[PDB]
C-alpha cells in the first residue's frame, strides 16, 4: 500500500527486497508530509536561493546559431553550486534525513556530481556522508573525488563489474539495505524503486518552472522544445515536468549513444532495451538474451548506466517526450564549439543534450525554432579527459 | 507435487528440524557442482535452495557474488541450470528443491513460462529475492498455476499486516529473514525472534525457515528450538567451496563434514 | 592630462614608457563615454545577469560560528561564471575593447581565474585571447591553464624571474607597449596606471552594493566589518567601494603572510612594504635596500605579488580600511574548515579573508559583530595543491 | 657642464651623426665591462648609454634583460655602477655619458639625492624610462639642479602638445623613438620619421638620437640622412658581449669592428 502512484503506465513499482519496504514507505509519508508544510518548503527554498544560488541564469547563444533560423537559450545549471543540477534535489531529500531522525547519508555516484552534492548538502546539514563511486570513474571524474574528501565525506571505490555508475547503485543498495535504520539512501537519479523517481522529480521541477517564467520573459511565449541529457532521468524530468501539460512543448531527451549504437557500446536502452526488472524498478534496460544485465558504456560517466528512470519510459510510450542519442565523437564536438564560441566549459553529460540541439539547427538551418538545452554540469570534472583525448586524436 | 509438505510432515514425526544448504548451480563448473549437491544430499541435507547465476544480485554478500561469478566464469546460463535441475531430480525424487531467482531472470522471457519450465523439471519452490508481497501477483500466480511453491519473506521488523499477506500467499516455507542486509557468514543472524514464529504458526502459514548469517552449527539449534521448522544455510557453504577450487576431493570431504554438522544440530 | 583623477593622495599614477601614454588615454577616454552611455550600461548589465549570473548569494554561515556572538555571512562570487568575481571586470573591459575598435586581448594571470574569465568574455565576444602566466603557476593553478585553452586562448608560459604573477605581469605589459594598436590589455587587478585602478574599481563595485542591499534585506542594518582578500586589489575594492561613506562599516583588507612575515616571504607590501614606483603605479613594493623589486611569497598564485593597488594604499593611509596578514597555514585551515562545515571549497585567496574572519571570531567570541568574507572564488584550481600538502603533513 | 652641446657642435662642425653605444654596467662582471666601454671608447663611440642593473626592467627585451641578469649574476649594485661611472670619466673627461634608469632606482633613497649622485661621478644626462613627461615634474627638477640632462622620449606617434613638451623640458639630446615595443636588435626601427625630426628643431629641441632596433650601419646611415643628430643601438652591441663570454678577446676585437663600422656610417 502506498500514498502515491509508483508507476507511470507499466513502468516504475518497488522491487527492493521484502527487508526495504518500510523504508521506503517511510520515505514517501515524510515526503507528502513535507510537501504540505510551509516550514519545510520554506527551508528548502532559502537554501536553494542562499546557499545553491538558485535561480539560475537563462543564457542566449550569440555565436553557435550564427546563420539559422535556430534561437537557443542554455538552462544554467551549471551555476549551481557545485558545479550541476545534482546538488537542487540533495538539499530536499538532506531535509527529508533530517525530518526522519537519520544521520548518516549512503548515495551513488558516476560524474561525481551527484556525490559532491551529497558531501556538500551532508556537511552543512551536519550528516555523515558515504559515498560509494565505481573505479573507472574514480579515475575519469578524479577532480570530483578530491572534492569529496575535502568536504569529509567517505569515498568508496567499486570494483566489482563495469566499475561503473550501475556498480556503485548496486553496492549503495546492498549497504542501505543493512543500514536502513540509521541512514538514508540518497539517490541521485529519478529512478530507482518508488518513491525515488517521484520525489527527484519534484525537488528538480524548478528548472523547468524558471525556464518558462524566464522563457516567458525573454520571448513572450513557450518554447518549441526542450533538450536535455538522459541518464537516470533527474535534469531531464527536472527541465520537462512543469511542461508535461503544455502540449505544444517538445521534450527531447537524449541517451548516450557511446561509440555507436552498432557496436552496443551505449547507454540507450530507453530506445534500444528491453524492458526489464533491476535496481527496484520495472523499466527499459540494456540486457542479454537470457536477461542478464548489460554493461553500458559512454564517454560520460554520469550517462554511462544500462537503465533510465520509469516516468520517462512512461513519456516515451505515449509520445509526449520523444528520445534521441548522440555519440562520444558528437559530444566531444559540443563540448568543443561550446567552450570556443560561448565560453562556457560545459559537463560531457550535458554535451550531448547540446549536440543533439546542435543537429536540429544544422539539419534543418532555414527552420524556425526556439530551443532551449538543460546545461546540467559544467565541465570542470571532465577537462583532463577531454585534453587527453583531443591531444591522442592529434590536436 | 507436495515435497515441502511431505518432509515437514516426516522431520514432525521424527521431532527434527530441516537444514538447507544453498549453493549457486555451476559454481566452480557444472560437473563439479553436480557432485557437490550430491555430497549436501547425501551428508544430509533435507532440502536444497540453489541460486540461478544473475549478473547483479543485489541481496548477496561478496561471498555469493563470487559464486555467481565462477559459474559466469564456467559459461553458466539458466539453460544449463535447468539441464542440471532435471539431473537432480533424476537422481532424487523426493528432496524438495527451491530456486533463488532475481526478478529480471524471472520476467525476461515471460513469468508463466519461467515457471511452466520450473514444474517440467521437478523444482518445488520459487524464490524471487527482489519482489516484495507488494509487487508479487502475477508471481504468485504463475507459481500457483504450474504447482511451484512462492516463498515470501518475512523481515525481523514484519508488522501484523505483513504477518497475515505472507502467511496466505506463501506456500511450502515462510522464509524468516535473520537480520536486515545482505547474504554474509561473517555478519551472524540474530536469534529467531519467538514472536514471529509465533505468530506465522498462528496464521497457519507455512513452516519457517530461518536464513542468513546461519553458519554454525550452535545457531541451527537455536533456530529450531525457538520454533523453527529448519535452517538455511549459504555463505558458509560457499566459502568451503571458495576455498578447495585446486583441492575437489578435500572440497567435497570438507563440505561432507560441514553438512553432517549442521544436520546433526537441527534434531536439538 | 586627463579626465579623472590617477592618483588616491600620493599613490598611484601613469608609470608607464611615454609611448603607452595615448593607450592609456584612449582607454580613459572610451571608459567615461561608456559610463554615462545607457545602451553600454544596459549591455554590461544583460551579460552579468544572464550570462555571469548575477546576483550572486549572500550566504549566512551556519555551523562554523557556533557558540559565539559572530555572525558571518559569505559573498557568493565563488558562484559566478568563471568560478571568481574576477569575471564582473572582465565582462566590462570587453566590451571597451570592443568599443575602441581592438580585436586582441593581452591579459596576465597568477591563479588563472582572470586568464579563464580573459578567455571566456573573449570566446564569447569575438577577441582573439593570449594570457601570460608564470611557469610556477602553471603547475600549482594547472586546471585552469586547461580550461583557458579548450576555450581557445594562448596561453604563454613565464618562466623568468620568480615565474609567477609579476612577472607575467613584466610580460603582459611589454608586449602591449608594442602591440597596443591592435589588443586591448585587460590588466585582471585594482593595480597598474591609471585609468586601470579606477575602471576595475567601477567594475567590481556591483560586490559591495549587491552585499549592501542583501545585507539590509536580511539584517535591517549594514555589517560592522566587510572582510576581503588583496593580491593588486580587485575583489577588497569591489566590495568596499559601495561602503566607504558608511563610516560606521570597517572595511578590512587581507594580505598574504606567506611562511610568515619574519621570514621575508609573504606578499605584504601595504604593511611590510615601502612606497616605490613599478608596474606603472606609485604604491607600496616589497623591495631591497637598494630598490630592486623583490619576488614575493604565497601558498595562493592570486595573492603571489609584492605590490598593491594604489586605492588601498590611500585607504590605509587616512585609516578607512584597515589591512592585516594570514599566513599559508592560517588559509590552509580556513579552508579545510569551509569544505567541511559549510560544504563550500574556497578558493586560497578567499581562504585568506575567511581565516581572518575566524580570528576575529575566535579571539574574541563574546564581542557581537556582523561580518561579510568576500568569498572571491571557489576552489576547484587548489583541490590537487591543497591535497598534496595535507598528505605530505601526514593527513 | 656642457658636455652633449659641445660634443654635438663639434658633430655639426665636422658634418658627422653621433653614434651612440649602450651596454649594461657590470655586464658580464666590472672589470670586463669596463674594458668593454674603453673599447666602445677607442672604436669610436661619440657617447654612451650605460644601464644600472634593474630587476624589472619593463622597456628592454630578451637581449637586454640578459645583460641585466649576468651583471646581478655578478653581484653588480648600483653603489658599483658608481664606482664604475667615476672611473669612467677620470678616463675620458669629454664624452658625454647617460644613463638608463628605471623610476624606481631614481626614486629609492630620494630622487634629489640620486641626480646629486649621478653630478658627483660626471654622469650627463639621465633617462627615467618609465616615467612620461606627465609624471616627471620632480625629476627633471632634480636633474636641472644637479646640471643633469633630463632625457625625454618622442615615440611615432608623438602630438603636437607632446612635441612642445618634449622640446621644452629635455636637455643633452631628445630621444627619438624607431618603433613601438621594446628594445631589441631583432625588431628593425622604422626609418627616422622626418616630420617629427624637424618639428622638433622647429621648437629648439635638444638634437634627436634615434634609438630601438638600430642594428646595422645603414639604419645608422639613414638616421643622419633624415636629419637626426645621430643613433643609439644596444642589443646589437650586447649580443656581441653574449656570444663572446668564454673568449673576452675575441669579444673586445668583435666589438671594435662592429662600434668602428657603425660610426663611419654615421658620417653619411
Ligand atoms: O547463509 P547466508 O548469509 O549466505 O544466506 C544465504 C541465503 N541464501 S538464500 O537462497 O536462502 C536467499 C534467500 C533470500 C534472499 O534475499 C531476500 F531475502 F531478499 F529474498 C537471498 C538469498
Ligand atoms: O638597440 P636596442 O633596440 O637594444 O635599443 C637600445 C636602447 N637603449 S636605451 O638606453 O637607449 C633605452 C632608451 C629608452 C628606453 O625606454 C623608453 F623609451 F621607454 F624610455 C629603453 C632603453
Ligand atoms: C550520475 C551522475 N551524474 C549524472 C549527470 C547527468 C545525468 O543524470 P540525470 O539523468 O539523472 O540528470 C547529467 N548531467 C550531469 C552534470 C550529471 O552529473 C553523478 O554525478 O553521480
Ligand atoms: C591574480 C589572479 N587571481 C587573484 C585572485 C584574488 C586576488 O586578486 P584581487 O586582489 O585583484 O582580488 C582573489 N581571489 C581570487 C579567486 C583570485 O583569483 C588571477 O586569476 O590572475
Ligand atoms: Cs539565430
Ligand atoms: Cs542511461
Ligand atoms: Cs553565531
Ligand atoms: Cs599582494
Amino acid at each position: 500500500t502506498t500514498l502515491l502512484n509508483p508507476y507511470f503506465g507499466e513502468f516504475g513499482g518497488m522491487y527492493v527486497p521484502q527487508i526495504l519496504m518500510p523504508a521506503l514507505n517511510q520515505l514517501e509519508e515524510a515526503f507528502v508530509s513535507a510537501q504540505k508544510d510551509p516550514e519545510f518548503q520554506a527551508q528548502f527554498a532559502d537554501l536553494l536561493k542562499n546557499y545553491a544560488g538558485r535561480p539560475t541564469a537563462l543564457t542566449k547563444c550569440q555565436n553557435i546559431t550564427a546563420g539559422t533560423r535556430t534561437t537557443l537559450y542554455l538552462k544554467r545549471e551549471d551555476l549551481l553550486h557545485g558545479g550541476a543540477h545534482k546538488t537542487n534535489q540533495v538539499l530536499g531529500q538532506a531535509l527529508l534525513a533530517k525530518r526522519m531522525g537519520k544521520s548518516e547519508i549512503i548515495a551513488e555516484t558516476g560524474a561525481g556530481q551527484h556525490g559532491v552534492a551529497s558531501a556538500l548538502a551532508s556537511a552543512l546539514l551536519g550528516l555523515k556522508c558515504r559515498i560509494y563511486m565505481g573505479a573507472k570513474d574514480v579515475e575519469r571524474q578524479s577532480p570530483n573525488v578530491f572534492r569529496m574528501r575535502l568536504m569529509g565525506a567517505e569515498v568508496i571505490p567499486v570494483h566489482s563489474g563495469s566499475a561503473t555508475l550501475k556498480d556503485a547503485c548496486n553496492e549503495a543498495l546492498r549497504d542501505w539495505s543493512g543500514s536502513y535504520e540509521t541512514a538514508h539512501y540518497m539517490l541521485g537519479t529519478a529512478a530507482g524503486p518508488h518513491p525515488y523517481p517521484t520525489i527527484v522529480r519534484e525537488f528538480q521541477r524548478m528548472i523547468g518552472e524558471e525556464t518558462k517564467a524566464q522563457i516567458l520573459d525573454k520571448e513572450g511565449r513557450l518554447p518549441d522544445a526542450v533538450i536535455a541529457c538522459v541518464g537516470g532521468g533527474s535534469n531531464a524530468i527536472g527541465m520537462f515536468a512543469d511542461f508535461i501539460n503544455d502540449t505544444s512543448v517538445g521534450l527531447i531527451g537524449v541517451e548516450p549513444g557511446g561509440h555507436g549504437i552498432e557496436t552496443g557500446e551505449h547507454g540507450a536502452p530507453l530506445k534500444h532495451g528491453r524492458v526489464g526488472i533491476y535496481f527496484g524498478m520495472k523499466a527499459p534496460m540494456m540486457q542479454t538474451a537470457d536477461g542478464q544485465i548489460e554493461e553500458s558504456y559512454s564517454i560520460s560517466a554520469g550517462l554511462d548506466f544500462p537503465s533510465v528512470g520509469p516516468q520517462h519510459a512512461y513519456l516515451n510510450s505515449i509520445g509526449r517526450a520523444d528520445y534521441v542519442s548522440i555519440t562520444d565523437d558528437e559530444a566531444l564536438e559540443a563540448f568543443k564549439t561550446l567552450c570556443r564560441h560561448e565560453g562556457i566549459i560545459p559537463a560531457l553529460e550535458s554535451s550531448h543534450a547540446l549536440a543533439h540541439a546542435l543537429k536540429m539547427m544544422r539539419e534543418q538551418p532555414e527552420k524556425e525554432q526556439l530551443l532551449v538545452v538543460n546545461l546540467s554540469g559544467r565541465g570542470d570534472k571532465d577537462i583532463f579527459t577531454v585534453h587527453d583525448i583531443l591531444k591522442a586524436r592529434g590536436e | 507435487m507436495e515435497r515441502y509438505e511431505n518432509l515437514f510432515a516426516q522431520l514432525n514425526d521424527r521431532r527434527e528440524g530441516a537444514f538447507v544448504p544453498f549453493v549457486t548451480l555451476g559454481d566452480p563448473g557444472i560437473e563439479q557442482s553436480l557432485k557437490i549437491i550430491d555430497t549436501l544430499i547425501d551428508a544430509g541435507a533435507d532440502a536444497l535452495e540453489l541460486g540461478v547465476p544473475f549478473s547483479d544480485p543485489l541481496a548477496d554478500g561478496p561471498t555469493i557474488q563470487n559464486a555467481n561469478l565462477r559459474a559466469f566464469a564456467a559459461g553458466v546460463t539458466p539453460a544449463q541450470c535447468f539441464e542440471m535441475l532435471a539431473l537432480i531430480r533424476e537422481k532424487h525424487p523426493t528432496i524438495p528443491i527451491g530456486l533463488l531467482m532475481y526478478a529480471n531472470l524471472v520476467f525476461n522471457n515471460g513469468i508463466d513460462a519461467f515457471y511452466a519450465r520450473c514444474e517440467q523439471v521437478g523444482v518445488d519452490s520459487v524464490l524471487v529475492a527482489d519482489v516484495p508481497v507488494e509487487e508479487s501477483a502475477p508471481f504468485r500466480q504463475a507459481a500457483l498455476r504450474h504447482n511451484i511453491a512462492p516463498i515470501f519473506i518475512c523481515p525481523p521488523n514484519a508488522d501484523d499486516d505483513l504477518l497475515r499477506q505472507v502467511a496466505s500467499y506463501g506456500r511450502g516455507y515462510t522464509y524468516l529473514l535473520s537480520r536486515s542486509g545482505v547474504t554474509g557468514a561473517e555478519n551472524r543472524g540474530a536469534l529467531p525472534l519467538h514472536h514471529l514464529i509465533e505468530k506465522l504458526k498462528e496464521y497457519h502459514a507455512a513452516p519457517a525457515l530461518q536464513g542468513f548469517g546461519i553458519s554454525s552449527p550452535e545457531q541451527v539449534s537455536a533456530a529450531v528450538r525457538a520454533g523453527a521448522a529448519g535452517a538455511i544455510s549459504g555463505s558458509a557453504i560457499v566459502k568451503i567451496i571458495e576455498k578447495n577450487l585446486a583441492s575437489p576431493k578435500q572440497m567435497l570431504a570438507e563440505l561432507r563434514s560441514f553438512v553432517s554438522a549442521m544436520k546433526a544440530a537441527s534434531r536439538a
